[PDB]
Protein backbone atom coordinates (compact mmCIF):
# COMPACT_ATOMS: atom_id res chain seq x y z
CA UNK A 1 0.00 0.00 0.00
CA UNK A 2 3.18 2.41 0.25
CA UNK A 3 3.24 2.89 -3.69
CA UNK A 4 -0.34 3.91 -3.75
CA UNK A 5 -0.15 6.25 -0.35
CA UNK A 6 3.08 7.99 -2.80
CA UNK A 7 0.87 7.68 -5.78
CA UNK A 8 -2.26 9.76 -4.12
CA UNK A 9 0.33 12.63 -2.59
CA UNK A 10 2.07 12.90 -6.06
CA UNK A 11 -1.59 13.54 -7.32
CA UNK A 12 -2.50 16.23 -4.83
CA UNK A 13 0.76 17.54 -5.25
CA UNK A 14 -0.10 18.33 -9.64
CA UNK A 15 -3.44 19.47 -8.47
CA UNK A 16 -2.14 22.39 -6.00
CA UNK A 17 0.39 23.22 -9.18
CA UNK A 18 -2.62 23.67 -11.14
CA UNK A 19 -4.71 25.64 -8.59
CA UNK A 20 -1.66 27.99 -8.15
CA UNK A 21 -1.47 28.53 -11.91
CA UNK A 22 -5.24 28.87 -12.69
CA UNK A 23 -4.53 31.78 -9.18
CA UNK A 24 -1.75 33.37 -11.23
CA UNK A 25 -3.56 34.23 -14.46
CA UNK B 1 -13.97 30.49 0.96
CA UNK B 2 -15.42 26.66 1.40
CA UNK B 3 -12.35 24.39 0.57
CA UNK B 4 -11.52 24.00 4.37
CA UNK B 5 -14.93 22.78 4.88
CA UNK B 6 -15.23 20.79 2.32
CA UNK B 7 -12.68 18.59 3.43
CA UNK B 8 -13.79 17.68 6.58
CA UNK B 9 -17.16 17.23 5.33
CA UNK B 10 -16.14 14.82 2.40
CA UNK B 11 -13.41 13.24 5.09
CA UNK B 12 -16.86 12.38 7.24
CA UNK B 13 -18.64 10.73 4.75
CA UNK B 14 -15.23 8.21 3.23
CA UNK B 15 -15.55 7.21 6.83
CA UNK B 16 -18.80 5.50 6.23
CA UNK B 17 -17.07 3.38 3.88
CA UNK B 18 -16.82 -0.28 5.19
CA UNK B 19 -13.30 -1.75 4.68
CA UNK B 20 -12.00 1.58 3.20
CA UNK B 21 -8.20 1.32 4.39
CA UNK B 22 -7.03 4.39 2.50
CA UNK B 23 -5.84 7.24 3.85
CA UNK B 24 -8.72 9.63 4.23
CA UNK B 25 -7.15 13.34 4.82
CA UNK B 26 -6.01 12.69 2.05
CA UNK B 27 -8.40 11.50 -0.21
CA UNK B 28 -10.58 14.13 1.10
CA UNK B 29 -8.18 16.88 -0.22
CA UNK B 30 -7.64 15.31 -3.38
CA UNK B 31 -11.06 15.04 -3.96
CA UNK B 32 -11.72 18.44 -2.99
CA UNK B 33 -8.48 19.78 -5.01
CA UNK B 34 -10.54 18.04 -8.65
CA UNK B 35 -13.69 20.04 -7.77
CA UNK B 36 -11.78 23.25 -7.01
CA UNK B 37 -10.12 22.86 -10.47
CA UNK B 38 -13.34 22.39 -12.27
CA UNK B 39 -14.09 18.81 -11.88
CA UNK B 40 -17.08 17.29 -12.78
CA UNK B 41 -19.24 14.55 -11.03
CA UNK B 42 -17.92 11.72 -13.95
CA UNK B 43 -13.95 13.29 -13.75
CA UNK B 44 -13.70 12.84 -10.13
CA UNK B 45 -15.18 9.79 -10.29
CA UNK B 46 -13.24 8.43 -13.13
CA UNK B 47 -9.79 9.46 -11.63
CA UNK B 48 -10.78 7.75 -8.22
CA UNK B 49 -11.89 4.72 -9.92
CA UNK B 50 -8.48 4.39 -10.81
CA UNK B 51 -7.10 4.66 -7.92
CA UNK B 52 -9.63 2.64 -5.81
CA UNK B 53 -10.21 -0.49 -8.00
CA UNK B 54 -12.09 -2.17 -4.18
CA UNK B 55 -14.85 0.26 -4.40
CA UNK B 56 -17.98 0.03 -6.86
CA UNK B 57 -18.39 3.06 -8.93
CA UNK B 58 -21.60 4.00 -7.66
CA UNK B 59 -20.24 4.15 -4.06
CA UNK B 60 -17.58 6.57 -5.40
CA UNK B 61 -20.30 8.67 -7.13
CA UNK B 62 -22.27 8.60 -3.65
CA UNK B 63 -19.18 10.22 -2.37
CA UNK B 64 -18.07 13.23 -5.36
CA UNK B 65 -22.30 13.98 -5.20
CA UNK B 66 -21.90 14.53 -1.39
CA UNK B 67 -18.70 16.41 -2.57
CA UNK B 68 -20.98 18.95 -4.65
CA UNK B 69 -24.10 18.78 -2.62
CA UNK B 70 -22.48 20.35 0.35
CA UNK B 71 -20.60 22.77 -1.37
CA UNK B 72 -23.95 24.14 -2.79
CA UNK B 73 -25.74 23.98 0.95
CA UNK B 74 -22.31 25.87 1.81
CA UNK B 75 -22.75 28.71 -0.33
CA UNK B 76 -26.37 28.61 0.60
CA UNK B 77 -25.23 29.56 3.94
CA UNK B 78 -25.77 26.27 6.09
CA UNK B 79 -23.25 25.72 8.67
CA UNK B 80 -20.51 22.99 8.04
CA UNK B 81 -21.09 21.26 11.44
CA UNK B 82 -24.99 20.86 9.88
CA UNK B 83 -23.80 19.33 7.04
CA UNK B 84 -21.75 16.79 8.52
CA UNK B 85 -24.38 15.62 11.21
CA UNK B 86 -26.48 14.98 8.26
CA UNK B 87 -23.32 12.93 6.72
CA UNK B 88 -22.92 10.64 10.40
CA UNK B 89 -26.80 10.22 10.58
CA UNK B 90 -26.41 8.87 6.74
CA UNK B 91 -23.54 6.64 7.47
CA UNK B 92 -24.79 5.38 11.11
CA UNK B 93 -28.08 4.96 9.60
CA UNK B 94 -29.72 6.29 12.90
CA UNK B 95 -31.66 8.85 13.73
CA UNK B 96 -29.94 8.67 17.39
ZN1 LIG C 1 -16.54 7.99 -16.98
ZN1 LIG D 1 -26.47 27.70 -5.89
Amino acid sequence: TASKMKLLKKKIEEQREILQKTHHK
Amino acid sequence: QYTENLKVIVAEKLAGIPNFNEDIKYVAEYIVLLIVNGGTVESVVDELASLFDSVSRDTLANVVQTAFFALEALQQGESAENIVSKIRMMNAQSLG
